[PDB]
């Protein structure tokens, strides 16, 4: 979409949600040219004049939309909008009771509450801002963990002294994420494997089975979450998930072997 | 905001118990130093203890405090204040000390916001009394100009007088009048050709020998030798016309000697010597005595004469003898060892150019040129090429390819033509891919161009009327998805474009524009400014920048996909001129001055054009000062087109009336008091006054001599600093508006309601009508260099671009000579009225001030305006 | 190039341009004679 | 009776004293209408508008333009009618001389000069042709020649406007943008050249639109660009009968009655005025007019 | 965008010039009406083509009906508050229908290049549909041609003009027409709201002691209008004038100087409100107002709020028309009956 209205939004979910009967849907919203989120629960959207924004409900954006749900907001203050959004489930299936109340619904009521999403920050507090930074890192996070892990390493290395480098290093990692054998590859199945073994022991059973045992989009979705999660409140975010992970998720131990895994390969790198 | 705090600043407003100059200067800086204390403003309040410690910082302050305390003072404090400035301003009228800049604080807050209620008689007298004769006039012309007074127009006239305006104060009264009411032989030849004229068989006869005699008393005389070369020119133009070809060998021997000889007297402003010999060679380039003649003075002539003197054999690098084009051809290498540098760009302009036989005779000076410095020649035409496909920006080949053949494909359908121009600009994307802009142009929309190209080829090979109308369609939607986001383009970036000029820095070459008198110094290049600015003219140019080796920037204003190089020519034509204004003492006297910018020929179809400094063109100089009153900028067209439906498509008579009511409703002062905005001071507006008016006096005459029309408020363009006025696009000259099918004009320049309003209250018949005297009168001192000048490029076929085999186009030329010969004596209109100087002044400012002579007009002059 | 410090009130407006004269005026404090006087 | 006025409105409509109300309007804003001419015995309207020329019909109820004629490139500025129909000739910025017929027209000769003209106006004899240009002077043409004609040259080089003929061949009144106007009289037997010029009067000294005269030679009314307009006597003692102002707005092209003695006004005020010349008064004031009125066409 | 069409809005204007019954003459006025209601490109093509002249012409007509049609077509007449952005509205869907029919033209030649010539068949069926596909189109290009001339500065000078002659119907003969006229100035007024705010301060302050325009025209019929003879438009142009009563009250800083020359009613702000005229005078971008009024009565100063655009219940009035019988008597003209 390029940079959308109101009537924008209308089709960019209807079209897709009567094609997708029941799957699963992604819905990624970026907004940074945007003012910050309404508490009482609205979302900014521009007009076609381009002098002021509008706001729509989740109620608008929900029913346009269908039962099945994966979002990832990467606003400034979206935390209002999970507290609300939760607040607005719960009214509607307090009036599930439905005495006169069935609004209509492209979806039924019963798969809204199963539906997964996620957040930016911790409360209404401020993004990041320094050139030192990619100024959308969470969506960096969701979409390339390798890369930023990499550049995030160099600039928190103490030793920044003999080496090849507002500052940012030129590294490039080589080769690609399918293949194997490449570094670029090898990397990403020792990020998938360590990624894995985290949330395995931490998190129940049945969490367990329900978001890394279903299906590879959310499961690669919650591993880059758990990076986020690491990277984040090193610069004062705390992201919120639907289903509340543990506090542990950040503590486990083994980002000694991550810390060791980087600094071998950026050896090599550097050696080569 | 404000706390109640003014009463104490009353004693300090009225006093009236000084009756010293010291006392009076305490109670200004009193009221000064408290005037702080009063202020709303934030950054007002607390510099009021810093300005009561140290003084002088008040008096840059005195602006900023006033402007805050006069809107938050009261109505009734309003004329208090009022008659306190006015008893400070008459008090003490013999030594002016602070009532200067009291006045200048009154003007300066009486710009746009809200002038004070005083009486403009009284301002007038202040300014009188306390000798501020510039404030003084400026007052009284806004008297003069609200109501018309005997005193006023002497007052004026003794203004004029004190500050040395002779023209001003003429102009005012004749205003006022009419509304309110060796050397003796040379000597005897000049007086001789005087009293009787030329083109007998006895007069060039006897003014050949005393110019003989001239030379025999004083052969190092540079006037004699040149006369007696030109007077053997007279004889050998009527023998031509006549035509003997025998009686011609005894005078181009003597003419050519003569010539050289003053060449090698003067060396300084050779320029019609070297052009006149040029054209006599390229006359009778088959006497072998003028051969060896030429051949014995090319020790005696130097090589910076033809060094200053280039434009022309680059014009004429083509030879049709052999003998012409070695003597040529070692001339240009003799020019190649001394100071290649200026030679260069035209050098493969003549490479790039259409004549076969141009190629073939550049191809010796590439062999030459390859002795000395190859590399000179290789940086030269690399960073050439990608300059002419930058000037004619990648998508408008096909776009004029598109629109070129659609408005003759409406009109007479030439599937021929249609095919000629298809044929070259399919070309190269089976050649090869060159650039990165280009590659993003193939990966989107070369699908559409390919299956265009087949549907081509299927009617070629059956003629079918429905897939020609099916490729018209995709033509229309092809030319939507070009010219749709065609005016996205607000810049270009040269990474993109062609990265191989980024790519080569430290450039050796001469930096391209002006050049100085003889071998100029060699001056090199570091890089290139990779951002451009577009503008829109229909033609979408940029803004070139170059980064000198002198560490300064060089900017100029690229043109594509024409030959500019008449501008070129009229360049030395605007170095005449100002060598003739300097020449002349009066002029001198006047400080006339043309500012000629740099412009050099890229190509046939590039070249550059110097963009004037720290200056502002007419056009954008109304626009803010429009939005400052927020009132809207096509006022007066949108007014009379309420009740004008059809303006366009209307007769000639009915225009008139609705023209006349636009400009008796609409004001038309705003030039006038933006240049009194922008001023400096009084003197400022002075000097911004005087230069605009001399100004556009001696350009609108070049003008007119010169037949360049077309001048619109987009190419007039003021100056800043000082005010001159710089025009663009000199294609149409000659008078070639008066033939071009678009509403031929009647008014020669263009002088409007908006300059006549601008000019001062003499009005057009003032200062502007005297410099025209002295114009008019030093461009006819000099009639016979002027014709010998424009008798070069008449016949040539490089100048046909806005009058369009051989002999008709001699035939063009010959009546073009005739035309312009009429025009500069007065007697293009009647034959009998044998108009002189001033007739001829009074006849072109009435002929260029009558309103129907310039209602009927082209909506793309703008008329208007 | 700058005849008098007037000049710059004429390309901006009236409203804003109150702090900007008081700055640009009182940033010239840096030399000793000022910064002697005002401590 | 029926007239019918046009201005910037880019509606033509007809009018109607015994009623005080506009009947028919008929939209065009195609163009601006120059002129419009109605037919001697109300069969067809004919107009000058820009490069076409169509025909209306007036007892039609609106309809589609019944004929239309093309062929000039500049804008056209009056047309010229027949008391028998047979040719339609109009004037344009181009000078050339065009000829069309009604009752399902074939395509007839073309003639083409120089000097682009302003106004004709035919000679009863219905063979000849005579056309005021803007430089003073007069072409004079005829049906029989094929490339000579005629030169008459009342001024030198000065911008003449227009021309008036009489309708009983005597007398041939001329108009000058200086307000100059010269009087021709030409006697019987007028298939020759022998308009023989009697005087000069400078009515005016502002620019100037058509005059008309009446059928019977008895009356030389103009008007001008000043808010004038001025009738004179052409046969008894040549003096001014009766100025006319007070108008808010320049008056336009006027029209007369068929007894010479009452007469129409046209002008941009938003309004048209008919009055009696013996009375010199208001007789009828129509009024409706959104913009102002250029054209008025009026027969009885 | 399927019933607009020039041959269409061409008959009307042809049938409201010249067809007898008032049925047609009623509804004629009334589609034009409904067809200038939000459509820019609508009000440039009508009054390009002259149907703004015709339904000026066809105040003036006999029944009442058609009269009060007219000034509600002028009411949709309005230009447009959202007109920056409805015309990209529009742009955007002339652009998708381009492309999708244009995309079914190649989709229908792919089809018919066959390879198969199938005479009397599918084909002979199809090329009629062929160059009906290609006038579509066409006429979705002249459309689209006539986007980019819009001139929302001409469309404003029109309806100042059909506004001074909507004027002179203030001495009309029904309450029917009179209840329009006040909510036509109601919609005037929530309009171009500004030119009456500037134009209150300096009337009433002259009546305890710039104008000039026509505006001040419409501000003095209003108040003409205050005082009808009939008993709802009375309280209707009193609710019409309240919404004015009400700004004035405060204007946010207003409201002190507002209360100053209240207190007079019973017995630097002049640049302040100078300022505001050329606030919109700039947005802009014969005059016989003639000012007559018997003005023995004052102006002194059952919904409870207002809504400033007032409605309009003339539409539902007529369709109410078509459910008593047509093709049999109705009640009171039966052959027998109570009232017979």
């Amino acid at each position: 979409s390029l940079d959308p209205c109101v009537e924008d939004v209308k089709r960019f979910c209807n079209s897709l949600r009567r094609t997708s009967k029941e799957d699963r849907i992604l819905f990624h919203y970026n907004g940074h040219g945007v003012p910050k989120p309404t508490k009482s629960g609205e979302i900014w959207v521009f007009n076609r004049g381009y002098t002021q924004y509008i706001p729509v409900s989740l109620y608008d954006l929900q029913t346009w939309l269908g039962a099945p749900c994966i979002f990832v907001y990467d606003c400034n203050s979206a935390e209002n909008i999970l507290i609300n959004f939760q607040k607005f489930v719960q009214k509607r299936i307090k009036d599930d009771e439905e005495g006169n109340h069935d609004v209509a619904a492209p979806s039924p009521t019963s798969a809204y509450q199963d539906c997964f999403q996620l957040a930016s920050c911790t409360s209404d507090e401020l993004l990041l801002m320094s050139p030192e930074l990619p100024a959308d890192l969470f969506s960096c996070c969701l979409t390339c963990p390798i890369e930023i892990s990499i550049r995030i390493f160099l600039m928190q290395s103490p030793l920044k002294d003999s080496k090849y480098k507002s500052k940012i290093p030129n590294v490039n990692i080589p080769g690609m994420l399918s293949d194997r054998r490449t570094p670029l590859g090898e990397l990403n199945w020792i990020f998938t494997a360590i990624t894995d073994t985290i949330a395995w022991t931490s998190l129940p059973r049945p969490l367990f089975k329900k978001l890394f045992r279903h299906d590879l989009m959310i499961a690669a979705l919650f591993r880059n979450f758990l990076l986020a999660k690491r990277i984040m409140p090193w610069y004062n975010c705390h992201p919120v998930s639907d289903p509340e992970l543990p506090d542990s998720i950040t503590t486990h131990p083994m980002w000694k072997s991550w810390d060791l895994a980087m600094d071998e390969v950026l050896t090599k790198i550097v050696i080569d | 905001k404000l706390p109640v705090n003014q009463n104490i600043l009353k004693n300090a407003w009225y006093c009236s118990q000084q009756k010293t100059k010291e006392d009076w200067q305490e109670w200004i800086r009193r009221l000064s130093i408290q005037l702080l204390k009063e202020s709303p403003s934030a950054c007002l309040r607390s510099c009021s203890s810093l300005v009561s410690v140290y003084y002088p910082l008040a008096r840059e302050l005195f602006n900023a405090s006033f402007s805050s305390c006069w809107v938050e003072l009261q109505t009734s404090y309003q004329e208090d204040l009022i008659q306190a400035l006015c008893k400070a301003l008459s008090s003490s009228e013999n030594p002016p000390e602070i009532y200067q800049m009291l006045l200048n604080l009154v003007e300066f807050m009486e710009h746009d916001d809200k002038p004070l209620p005083i009486p403009i008689h009284t301002l007038g007298k202040y300014a009188q009394k306390c000798h501020a004769f510039a404030k003084a006039l400026h007052y009284k012309e806004v008297e003069f100009l609200e109501e018309p007074k005997n005193s006023t127009i002497e007052a004026l006239i003794s203004i004029n007088n004190q500050l040395h305006q002779t023209d001003s104060a003429i102009g005012i009264l004749k205003h006022a009048q009419q509304h309110n009411e060796a050397r003796c032989f040379l000597k005897q030849g000049e007086w001789r050709v005087c009293l009787q004229p030329k083109w007998r068989l006895s007069n060039p006869d006897s003014i050949l020998g005393s110019y003989l005699l001239a030379t025999h008393f004083d052969n190092t005389w540079y006037k004699a030798w040149h006369n007696w070369a030109l007077a053997n020119f007279e004889v050998i133009s009527m023998l031509t016309s006549v035509s003997s070809s025998n009686l011609i060998h005894r005078h181009v021997i003597p003419a050519i000697k003569g010539f050289f000889h003053s060449i090698s007297l003067s060396e300084s402003s050779s320029l019609q010597d070297a052009l006149r010999l040029l054209t006599l060679w390229f006359t009778f380039g088959g006497i072998p005595e003028a051969t060896q003649a030429m051949h014995e003075g090319f020790n005696l002539i130097q090589i910076g004469t033809w060094l200053e003197v280039l434009p022309q054999l680059i014009s004429r690098i083509h030879q049709p003898n052999q003998i012409v084009s070695r003597s040529l051809l070692s001339l240009l290498s003799d020019l190649g060892k001394a100071h290649p540098q200026a030679l260069v760009y035209p050098l493969m302009v003549a490479i790039k150019s259409e004549s076969l036989s141009r190629q073939k005779a550049a191809l010796s000076i590439i062999e030459k040129m390859r002795i000395h410095s190859p590399v000179l020649v290789d940086q030269a035409e690399l960073v050439s090429h990608e300059l002419i496909r930058m000037a004619v920006l990648w998508h408008e080949q096909w776009y004029e390819g598109l629109d070129d053949a659609s408005r003759q494909f409406f009109g007479e359908h030439n599937t021929e033509k249609m095919f000629a121009a298809l044929e070259p600009l399919y070309e190269m994307l089976k050649r090869g891919p060159e650039t990165l802009r280009e590659i993003s142009f193939q990966n989107s929309f070369g699908r559409d161009l390919n299956d265009a190209y087949e549907w081509l080829m299927n009617y070629k090979k059956s003629k079918d009327v429905s897939n020609l109308n099916q490729a018209w369609d995709i033509y229309y939607n092809v030319f939507r998805k070009i010219g749709k986001q065609l005016p996205q383009l607000q810049t270009l970036e040269l990474q993109h474009v062609s990265p191989k000029l980024l790519s080569a820095h430290d450039l050796e070459l001469a930096v391209p524009g002006t050049r100085a008198s003889g071998g100029k110094p060699i001056v090199k290049i570091s890089k290139f400014e990779p951002v451009f600015s577009v503008i829109s003219s229909k033609q979408r140019p940029r803004k070139f920048c170059i980064k000198g080796s002198d560490g300064k920037d060089y900017k100029y204003v690229l043109k594509g996909h024409e030959d500019i190089r008449q501008d070129s020519l009229v360049m030395q034509l605007f170095g005449l001129v100002n060598t003739l204004l300097q020449n002349d003492a009066e002029c001198f006297r006047r400080h006339l001055d043309i500012q000629q910018y740099p412009a050099i020929p890229l190509s046939p179809k590039s070249g550059l054009l110097g963009w004037v400094p720290n200056s502002d063109t007419f056009h954008v100089l109304i626009r803010e000062h429009r939005e400052a009153k927020k009132i809207p900028l096509n006022i007066e067209h949108w007014v009379m087109l309420q009740m004008a439906p059809d303006y366009d498509n209307l007769t000639l008579l009915q225009k008139v009336e609705v023209f006349t009511y636009a400009l008796n409703n609409t004001e038309g002062q705003d030039l006038y008091k933006v240049l009194w905005l922008k001023s400096r001071s009084s003197e400022t507006w002075l000097e911004r006054r005087t230069t605009y008016t001399r100004s556009l006096a001696v350009m609108s005459m070049t003008g007119y001599i010169l037949g360049l029309g077309d001048r619109h408020p987009s190419n007039l363009m003021l100056d800043r600093i000082t005010g001159k006025v710089i025009h663009i696009d000199f294609g149409d000259c000659f008078e070639a508006a008066i033939l071009r099918e678009k509403f031929p004009e009647k008014v020669p320049f263009r002088l409007t309601r908006m300059l006549t309003y601008a000019m001062e209250v003499s009005g057009i018949e003032g200062s502007f009508r005297i410099t025209c005297e002295n114009v008019m009168k030093v461009l006819r001192d000099n009639k016979g260099s002027l014709m010998a000048i424009l008798e070069a490029f008449a016949f040539d076929p490089l100048i046909n671009w806005g009058f369009d085999k051989n002999a008709i186009r001699n035939a063009r030329a010959m009546l073009v000579l005739k035309r312009i010969t009429d025009k500069l004596t007065g007697n293009d209109i009647r034959r009998f009225n044998d108009l002189d100087v001033p007739e001829q002044v009074d006849k072109l400012i009435q002929q260029a001030t009558s309103v129907e002579n310039l209602c009927q007009h082209y909506i793309g002059w703008c008329p208007f305006w | 190039i700058d005849i008098a410090l007037l000049m710059q009130g004429v390309s901006p407006s009236n409203d804003e341009y109150y702090p900007t004269v008081v700055i640009h005026n009182l940033m010239k404090i840096l030399n000793d004679p000022s910064l002697s006087i005002h401590h | 009776v029926i007239l019918v006025s046009a201005g910037y409105d880019h509606t033509i409509r007809f009018w109607e004293a015994l009623t005080g109300v506009c009947s028919r309007t008929i939209q065009h804003s195609d163009s601006q209408v120059n002129r419009l001419e109605i037919t001697n015995d109300k069969k067809l309207l004919a107009t000058a508008g820009h490069q076409n020329v169509r025909l209306y019909d007036i007892r039609t109820t609106n309809p589609n333009p019944v004929a239309s004629f093309e062929g000039h490139r500049g804008n056209v500025t009056s047309v010229s009618f027949q008391q028998d129909n047979r040719w339609m000739v109009t004037s344009s910025e181009d000078g050339t001389i065009k000829v069309w017929d009604v009752r399902s027209p074939s395509i007839p000769r073309n003639y083409k000069h120089n000097a682009p003209v302003n106004e004709v106006v035919i000679h009863p004899n219905q063979g000849e042709l005579i056309s005021c240009d803007r430089d003073g002077n007069i072409r004079i043409w005829d049906l029989g020649e094929n490339q000579c004609t005629h030169q008459l040259t009342p001024e030198d080089d000065t911008s003449l406007q227009s021309l008036s003929m009489a309708s009983d061949g005597s007398m041939l009144a001329a108009a000058n943008t200086k307000g100059n106007c010269y009087v021709w009289e030409m006697p019987n037997h007028t298939d020759a050249s022998h308009l023989k010029p009697v005087t000069k009067f400078r009515a005016h000294s502002t620019y100037i639109t058509r005059i008309l005269l009446s059928s019977d030679v008895k009356h030389l009314a103009t008007c001008s660009a000043d808010h004038t307009a001025r009738v004179w006597s052409i046969d008894d003692d040549f003096k001014l009968e009766t100025t006319l102002d007070g108008h808010q707005r320049w008056v336009w092209d006027c029209a007369f009655s068929a007894d010479s003695a009452y007469l129409v006004t046209a002008s941009s005020d938003h309004y048209v005025r008919l009055w009696d010349l013996s009375t010199r008064e208001i007789v009828r004031q129509y009024g409706g007019h959104h913009k102002g009125a250029v054209c008025v066409a009026l027969n009885d | 965008k399927n019933c607009f069409s020039l041959e269409l809005v061409n008959k009307l204007c042809f049938y409201i010039d010249n067809s007898e019954i008032p049925l047609l003459r009623q509804w004629c006025v009334i589609l034009l009406g409904l067809l200038f209601a939000d459509n820019p490109l609508n009000r440039f093509v009508c009054m390009n083509t002259g149907a703004v002249e015709i339904l000026l012409k066809s105040l003036k007509d006999p029944v009442p009906e058609v009269r009060t049609a007219s000034i509600f077509a002028l009411k949709h007449f309005i230009s447009g508050f959202q007109d920056a952005e409805v015309i990209l509205r529009l742009q955007q869907e002339f652009e998708e229908q381009y492309q999708q029919l244009h995309s079914q033209l190649q989709h229908l030649q792919n089809q018919s290049h066959l390879q198969q010539q199938q005479s009397q068949q599918q084909q002979q069926h199809l090329e009629q549909q062929q160059m009906k596909i290609e006038k579509q189109i066409r006429h979705c290009q002249v459309m689209q041609n006539q986007l980019e001339v819009i001139d929302l500065r001409k469309l404003k000078r029109q309806e100042i003009g059909n506004l001074i002659s909507i004027l002179p119907l203030i001495n009309d003969g029904s309450s029917l027409v009179r209840k329009e006229l006040v909510v036509y100035f109601s919609h005037i007024v929530s309009r171009y709201s500004n030119f009456f705010i500037v134009v209150v301060f300096n009337d009433l302050l002259e009546e305890i002691k710039s104008q000039g325009s026509i505006f001040y025209t419409v501000w003095k019929s209003l108040l003409i209008l205050a005082e009808d003879p009939f008993l709802e438009n009375k309280e209707l142009s009193k609710q019409v004038i309240d919404y004015i009563l009400l700004e004035l009250s405060a204007h946010k800083e207003l409201g002190g100087p507002f209360a100053v020359m209240e207190k007079f009613l019973l017995k630097p702000m002049r640049t302040s409100l100078a300022k505001l005229f050329q606030s919109l005078g700039f947005s802009e971008s014969s005059n016989t107002s003639m000012k007559s009024h018997t003005s023995k009565k004052g102006p002194s100063g059952h919904t409870e709020p207002l809504q400033l655009p007032l409605n309009s219940s003339f539409l539902d009035y007529s369709r109410e028309y078509f459910q008593e019988p047509q093709m049999k008597k109705q009640e009171a003209d039966e052959p027998g009956s109570v009232e017979y």
